[PDB]
C-alpha cells in the first residue's frame, strides 16, 4: 500500500471538495487540519473550484435559515466550509482576494438570525469568527470593505442580545472598525449615527452591572475610549456616559486586569479636558 | 452521530477567545 | 484690543516658526495644543515650509549629537518640533505624504546615542514616541517603509542596554512590526534574523526576574506569542523559551494583570504541540 | 532657563504609556 506524504493527503481532500460524494468528509478533514497547515488558505484559494465549493456549501442552506429549520449536521457541516474561510481570510497570500470577491457577504444572512437553538448558535459564533480573524489582521483594507456593507448594525444588534460569547466577538468587531480612522469618522459622521452605537453601549453597561464579564466590559471600554478619540463624540459622552464607569462598580472586577483600568482612566481624562 | 459535541462547542469557545484577545 | 479666535491663533504661530526670531517660542506654544486641535496636523501640513522648518530644527541639532555635546535647551526646542511631527505621523490626512517623504528617517541618529544623560534620554524617548504613535496606526504601508529602514536592529538595540521606559517602547515598536505579516516573515525568513530578536528577548526576561517590570513583560511576551506563529520559530522557542517564563517566576506580578497571563498561558499551549 | 524639568519629563512618560498599552 501506499503512504502518502502530509502534503499529497492535503491535496487530495481538496481535490475530494470538488465532488458532493466526497466533499462532506473532506471538509471534516481539511477542518481539522486548519491549525497544523500553516498554506493551507493557497493551496484552498488557488485550486479550481475549490473556493466555488464552498460558496455553494454556505448556500445550500440559505433555504434553512429563513424559515429556521437548520439541524445540527447542517450546521456541522457549513461551519467545517466556514472553519475554512476563516483560514483563507487570515492568510496574507489570499486575505486580499477574500475580499476582491466580497466573500464576507454570504455569511451575513447568518448573521441576521435570531433562534436560539445550538444549531443556530454554533453557526452564528462561527460565522462571527470569519469576520473577527478578519479584522484582527489590522489591514486597512479590511475595514474600507466592512463599510460599504451593513457590518456595524449587525453587530449591534449581537451586542444588545446576543449571548455574552457573541456579544464579546460583535463588540471585537465594532472595536476594530473603531480602531480605523475612516472606520471612526464613519461612526460619527451622523449623531444619529453615533447615538445608535452609544445607546446600545450604554446598555451593555448596565447588563454589565449584573453579568461581570470582563472579556466583554475590557472590549466596551475600549471601544468607549477610541470614540473619546472624535471631539463630536467626546463632548457627547461627557453627559451619557454611564454612571457604573464612574464609580467603584467594577472596582474589584477591574482590580485584577491593569490594562482595562488604564483604558478607563484614560476615558474619564479625555471627558473633562 | 454528526450533530454539535461539547468538544466541538468548546473548541469553537477557544477559538474565539484566542481572536478577540 | 482684539481678541483673536483660536484657530487664528494657532495659525499665527504655525506662521511665526518660519522665521528664526519667533520659532522656539511658536514651537512651545504649537506643541501645548497638540492634543487640544485636532485638526493641527493639516494645518502644518499645508502650510507653506512649516515641515521645512521643523526638520531644519532637527537637523540643526545633528553636529551636536556626534561627539555628544546636546545641550538640555537644545535638546527640548527639537523635542518641541518631534511633538509637531508625532501628530503629524498620527493623523490620518497627512500620515501617508508623512511617510512617503521619508521623515521617520530623520529620527534614526537620536536613536543611535547611547549617552545616558538627561538631554539625550529626553530626546531619544521622544523620538521613539513618534516612531510609536507611526506604528500604533496598524497600517501595512508603515511596516514596509521601516523595513526599508534599519529600525529593527535600533530597536534591538535600545531593547538590550536602553533604560527601562525606552526598553518598552523599542519592544512595543518591533511587537507591531511582528504583529504585520510582512515583517513576521521579514524576522523570520533567516535564522541569523530570528536568532538576534530571540537572544535579545531572552535576556531581556532575565532583567525582568531581577527588575520587575508589569508593562515590559506584557509586550516581551506579546513578540515570544506572534513569533510562534512563524514555524521555524515555534520549534525553536520549544528549547530557548526561558524557565522564567514557565514556571511561577512571573506569577507573582501577573496576578494583577489578567490580559497577560492569558498570552503566556497561551504561548506555552503553542509549544507543548 | 529653558532647561528639562521634572514635570515635561514625567509628562512624556504620560504620553508614551498612552501610545505602548
Amino acid at each position: 500500500g501506499p503512504h502518502m506524504l502530509e502534503r499529497e493527503k492535503i491535496y487530495q481532500w481538496i481535490n475530494e471538495l470538488s465532488s458532493p460524494e466526497t466533499r462532506e468528509n473532506a471538509l471534516l478533514e481539511l477542518s481539522k487540519k486548519r491549525e497544523s497547515v500553516p498554506d493551507l488558505a493557497p493551496m484552498l484559494w488557488h485550486s479550481f473550484g475549490t473556493i466555488a465549493a464552498l460558496l455553494q456549501e454556505i448556500v445550500n442552506i440559505y433555504p434553512s435559515i429563513n424559515p429556521p429549520t437548520l439541524t445540527a449536521h447542517q450546521s456541522n457541516r457549513v461551519c467545517n466550509a466556514l472553519a475554512l474561510l476563516q483560514c483563507v481570510a487570515s492568510h496574507p497570500e489570499t486575505r486580499s482576494a477574500f475580499l476582491a470577491a466580497h466573500i464576507p457577504l454570504f455569511l451575513y444572512p447568518f448573521l441576521h438570525t435570531v433562534s436560539k437553538t445550538r444549531p443556530f448558535e454554533y453557526l452564528r459564533l462561527t460565522s462571527l469568527g470569519v469576520i473577527g480573524a478578519l479584522v484582527k489582521t489590522d489591514e486597512q483594507e479590511v475595514i474600507n470593505f466592512l463599510l460599504t456593507t451593513e457590518i456595524i448594525p449587525l453587530c449591534l444588534r449581537i451586542m444588545e442580545s446576543g449571548s455574552e460569547l457573541s456579544k464579546t466577538v460583535a463588540t471585537f468587531i465594532l472595536q476594530k472598525i473603531l480602531l480605523d480612522d475612516t472606520g471612526l469618522a464613519y461612526i460619527c459622521q451622523t449623531y444619529e449615527r453615533f447615538s445608535h452605537v452609544a445607546m446600545i453601549l450604554g446598555k451593555m453597561v448596565l447588563q454589565l452591572s449584573k453579568e461581570p464579564s470582563a472579556r466583554l466590559l475590557k472590549h466596551v471600554v475600549r471601544c468607549y475610549l477610541r470614540l473619546s478619540d472624535n471631539p463630536r463624540a467626546r463632548e457627547a459622552l461627557r453627559q451619557c456616559l454611564p454612571d457604573q464607569l464612574k464609580d467603584t462598580t467594577f472596582a474589584q472586577v477591574l482590580k485584577d486586569d491593569t490594562t482595562t483600568k488604564r483604558w478607563l482612566a484614560q476615558l474619564v481624562k479625555n471627558l473633562q479636558e | 452521530e454528526g450533530g454539535i459535541d461539547s468538544g466541538m462547542m468548546l473548541q469553537l469557545e477557544k477559538n474565539l477567545v484566542d481572536i478577540v484577545d
